[PDB]
C-alpha cells in the first residue's frame, strides 16, 4: 500500500552548491524513511537511515529531515563525487530516484581516430572509431565521411555517465562497414561538433597509411 | 563488517527457471538481527523489492504480490547463504537482482528496515539466444597525450567487464556502455589516455571478463 513520490526526477547543479530533495509518502504512519545513493555501476548504498541518521562512512554534508509526510534529503555543499541516483524508501517500496547532475565549466572534447584492425579486417567487418574525451557540457555532434560522402544509418555512439572527478563526459561513435566496402575508400573522417570548439574539429586518416 | 556474494548464471530462456545465490560473510543466515532480501532493478521499473527470508524460532519466507506465484527464498545454514528461484520467467524479469541484508541497523534499540548492505548485483538476461564470448581488437595509438583502447566485439548477454594491466591503470580510463547491435549481439569500447613519451617503455594490455562464456582474454594494445 505505501507510495513513495520523490521530487524533482532529476537536477544540475555546481560544486558547492546546497542540493535538497524530497520524497513525499502516502498511506504510511511510518517515519522511517531511508535513503540510498547509486553510483553508476555500483549497487545502491544506504545514505541516511530513520529520516535523519547517517549510514556508516557517510560524510557530514548529507543529512535528511522528516516532518509528517514529507522527508528531504540535503547536500550542504555538492561535490563532483556526489554525482548519482539517490532513492527514498519506506518498507518494501522504493521511489523513482532523482539524478543528480553536476554543472561546470565548458570543456571542448580531445579528438581521436582510430582506424579497424588488421585482424577484425580478416574477419570480414571494419570498425572505424571516434573518441571524444572529457567534454562538457553532453550535447555534441559527431558526422563520419569516408572520401569525403556523409555517411548515415551505419554508426553507434555510446556516452559515459559524468565523471566522477571532473565532471565531463566521454563519446565514442562507431562505423561499422563491411571488409569490401572499408577496402574502396581511402580517407575515413570524423568531424566533431561541440560549444567548446571554435569550430568544428575533423581527425582523419588514409587507409593504409 | 558483512559481505555479501551473489553467483549464478545470467542468461535464462523464457518459461524457465532463474536461480541465483548470495554467500554471506561476517553474519549468520539465521541471525535474530538479520534479514535477507532480494531487490531487482531495471531501468524502466527502478528498484523493486521481491522477497525475504528471516530466522526467528523458525524460518519465515514473505514475498512480493508481483512475483509470489513463481518465487522461492531459501536459505542453507552449512554454506550461510540464501536462494533466489525464480519459475516461469518472462522478459519483464530481465533486471539486474541484488540480495540485501536489512534489519540489523537499529535506533533506539529498534531494528529498522534498512537496506544496510547490498551484494554487488548479477545482470539477469530473458532470451533463448545462446551464450557468445566477445572478440577483442586493438584500438592502437597512432602518430603530449596518447589514445588507445580495446574494442570488445560480438558478445551475449552482457556484462563484460575491462581493466587495464590487470588494475593497475585505472586513471584516465573509459569503458562505454555497451551497445546492442542489429545483430542481436553487444559490442564495447574501453579506452585509456595515457602520455605519449610512456608508449615505447609502458606495455598496456586490456583484461576482458565475459563470465556468462568464461571468457577472459588478454590484448596487449601497441602502436601503428
Amino acid at each position: 500500500d505505501i507510495q513513495m513520490t520523490q521530487s524533482p526526477s532529476s537536477l544540475s547543479a555546481s560544486v558547492g552548491d546546497r542540493v535538497t530533495i524530497t520524497c513525499r509518502t502516502s498511506q504510511s504512519l511510518s517515519s522511517y524513511t531511508h535513503w540510498y545513493q547509486q553510483k553508476p555501476g555500483k549497487a545502491p548504498k544506504l545514505l541516511i537511515y530513520a529520516a535523519s541518521s547517517r549510514g556508516s562512512g557517510v560524510p557530514s554534508r548529507f543529512s535528511g529531515s522528516g516532518s509528517g509526510t514529507d522527508f528531504t534529503l540535503t547536500i550542504s555543499s555538492l561535490q563532483p563525487e556526489d554525482f548519482a541516483t539517490y532513492y527514498c524508501q519506506q518498507s518494501r517500496t522504493f521511489g523513482q530516484g532523482t539524478k543528480v547532475e553536476i554543472k561546470r565549466t565548458v570543456a571542448a572534447p580531445s579528438v581521436f581516430i582510430f582506424p579497424p584492425s588488421d585482424e577484425q579486417l580478416k574477419s570480414g567487418t571494419a570498425s572505424v572509431v571516434c573518441l571524444l574525451n572529457n567534454f562538457y557540457p553532453r550535447e555534441a555532434k559527431v558526422q563520419w565521411k569516408v572520401d569525403n560522402a556523409l555517411q548515415s544509418g551505419n554508426s553507434q555512439e555510446s556516452v559515459t555517465e559524468q565523471d566522477s572527478k571532473d565532471s565531463t563526459y566521454s563519446l565514442s561513435s562507431t562505423l561499422t562497414l563491411s571488409k569490401a566496402d572499408y577496402e574502396k575508400h581511402k580517407v575515413y573522417a570524423c568531424e566533431v561538433t561541440h560549444q567548446g570548439l571554435s569550430s568544428p574539429v575533423t581527425k582523419s586518416f588514409n587507409r593504409g597509411e | 563488517q558483512v559481505q555479501l556474494q551473489q553467483s549464478g548464471p545470467g542468461l535464462v530462456k523464457p518459461s524457465q527457471t532463474l536461480s541465483l545465490t548470495c554467500a554471506i560473510s561476517g553474519d549468520s543466515v539465521s541471525s535474530y538481527n538479520a534479514v535477507w532480501n532480494w531487490i531487482r532493478q531495471s531501468p524502466s521499473r527502478g528498484l523493486e523489492w521481491l522477497g525475504r527470508t528471516y530466522y526467528r524460532s523458525g524460518w519465515y519466507n514473505d514475498y512480493a504480490e508481483s512475483v509470489k506465484s513463481r518465487i522461492t527464498i531459501n536459505p542453507d545454514t552449512s554454506k550461510n547463504q540464501f536462494s533466489l528461484q525464480l519459475n516461469s520467467v518472462t522478459p519483464e524479469d530481465t533486471a539486474v537482482y541484488y540480495c540485501a541484508r536489512s534489519g540489523h541497523i537499529t535506533v533506539f534499540g529498534v531494528n529498522v528496515d534498512a537496506f544496510d548492505m547490498w551484494g554487488q548485483g548479477t545482470m539477469v538476461t530473458v532470451s533463448s539466444a545462446s551464450t557468445k564470448g566477445p572478440s577483442v581488437f586493438p584500438l592502437a595509438p597512432s602518430s603530449g597525450t596518447a589514445a588507445l583502447g580495446c574494442l570488445v566485439k560480438d558478445y551475449f548477454p552482457e556484462p563484460v567487464t575491462v581493466s587495464w594491466n590487470s588494475g593497475a591503470l585505472t586513471s584516465g580510463v573509459h569503458t562505454f556502455p555497451a551497445v546492442l547491435q542489429s545483430s542481436g549481439l553487444y559490442s564495447l569500447s574501453s579506452v585509456v589516455t595515457v602520455p605519449s613519451s610512456s608508449l615505447g617503455t609502458q606495455t598496456y594490455i586490456c583484461n576482458v571478463n565475459h563470465k556468462p562464456s568464461n571468457t577472459k582474454v588478454d590484448k596487449k594494445v601497441e602502436p601503428k
